[PDB]
């Protein structure tokens, strides 16, 4: 059922899309075809310049995935040159003091960490996002 | 209100999180619990000005040297902290923490903070540094360190007794107004 929506999404992602990890190694759609979708929601990604990008966040095992709308299809997020696929391995989450609808995500990696700021539609949604990610990281090997 | 961002740095276990928590909540934390990244905020009036103060706790451990800078962008004022009862943390102010702040955020006010003030007089703590062949940090040593790193103020405070705690943060705002 959740795997049903997962498959439908995968088919709406463009074939040649990709994003670059901090270690220079490139992550492509083909690698996503194996995965289990845990959660999916529309959020906003805050840029370093204070802008908000419309994002579709997909919590999987074993990663977290950010997508943008390219008309009818989806693409990996290209925001502030950050990787749009986050490994759950050493991922943590904190709440934004400035806004209760927002959460910080810091992904430790092999080429060094990276920080993300995500705003949801409510404090309940933020709270749900945090413990959901918290539990995915817990059960991620 | 006027948004002002303050980042707290310093060696590990110098008292940053307690210093931060004690100010915003008036409660001392329970257990130690080393920090990796924590964000706090507090609304205070300084010189009749309403300020939305953003506080960014950092990890004092070396293992997070790559992580710490992620909280530095758009900082308005820095708080470099050493412990008045750990001369090693005092030496890391010029060795690690001022060069790091300087490298990432040049031309950004710095306040050098003296933490754990109540332990410099606590005799039960003074002798424990004698055995290690160490002596607590005096005021003049810190004020000399402050003008060395070009800091605006040198302030001493204690998170446990809250002596001088409200001064450290009032002065941090005035360095921004
Ligand atoms: N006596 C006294 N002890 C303090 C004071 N502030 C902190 N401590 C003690 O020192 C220890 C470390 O304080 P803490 O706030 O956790 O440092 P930290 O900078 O956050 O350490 P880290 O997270 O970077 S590793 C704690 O066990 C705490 O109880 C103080 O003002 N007086
Ligand atoms: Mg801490």
């Amino acid at each position: 059922e959740k795997n049903q929506k997962w498959l439908e999404i995968l088919n709406k992602i463009e074939n040649k899309t990709y994003t670059k990890l901090k270690n220079g190694h490139v992550f492509r759609k083909q690698a996503l075809m194996e995965r289990t979708l845990l959660y999916d929601g529309l959020v906003y990604w805050k840029t370093a310049t204070g802008r908000f990008k419309d994002i579709l966040a997909l919590l999987l095992t074993d990663v977290l995935l950010f997508l943008q709308e390219k008309d009818q299809k989806y693409i990996f997020a290209a925001v502030d040159q950050k990787p749009s696929v986050i490994s759950l391995q050493k991922l943590i989450a904190r709440e934004v003091a400035n806004e209760e609808r927002g959460m910080f995500l810091i992904s430790a990696s092999s080429a060094g960490p990276e920080m993300y700021e995500i705003h949801t539609n409510s404090k309940e949604e933020r709270n749900n996002w945090m413990r959901r990610i918290q539990q995915a990281v817990e059960s991620c090997p | 209100p006027q948004a002002i961002k303050c980042v707290v740095v310093g060696d590990g276990a110098v008292g940053k999180t307690c210093l931060l928590i004690s100010y915003t909540t008036n409660a001392f934390p329970g257990e130690y619990i080393p920090t990796v990244f924590d964000n706090y905020s507090a609304n205070v009036m300084v010189d009749g000005k309403p300020v939305n103060l953003g506080l960014w706790d950092t990890a004092g451990q070396e293992d997070y040297d790559r992580l710490r800078p992620l909280s530095y962008p758009q900082t308005d004022v820095f708080l470099i902290c050493f412990s008045l009862v750990s001369p090693a943390s005092f030496e890391n102010v010029r060795a690690k923490w001022y060069p790091e702040v300087r490298h990432h955020c040049p031309n950004t006010p710095i306040i050098l903070v003296g933490t754990k003030l109540d332990l410099r007089d606590d005799k039960d703590t003074i002798e424990k540094l004698k055995e290690k062949k160490l002596t607590p940090i005096t005021y003049p040593q810190g004020l000399a360190m402050a003008k060395e790193i070009g800091a605006v103020k040198y302030l001493e405070c204690s998170a446990l007794t809250q002596r001088g705690l409200k001064t450290v943060f009032d002065e941090a705002i005035r360095a921004v107004l």
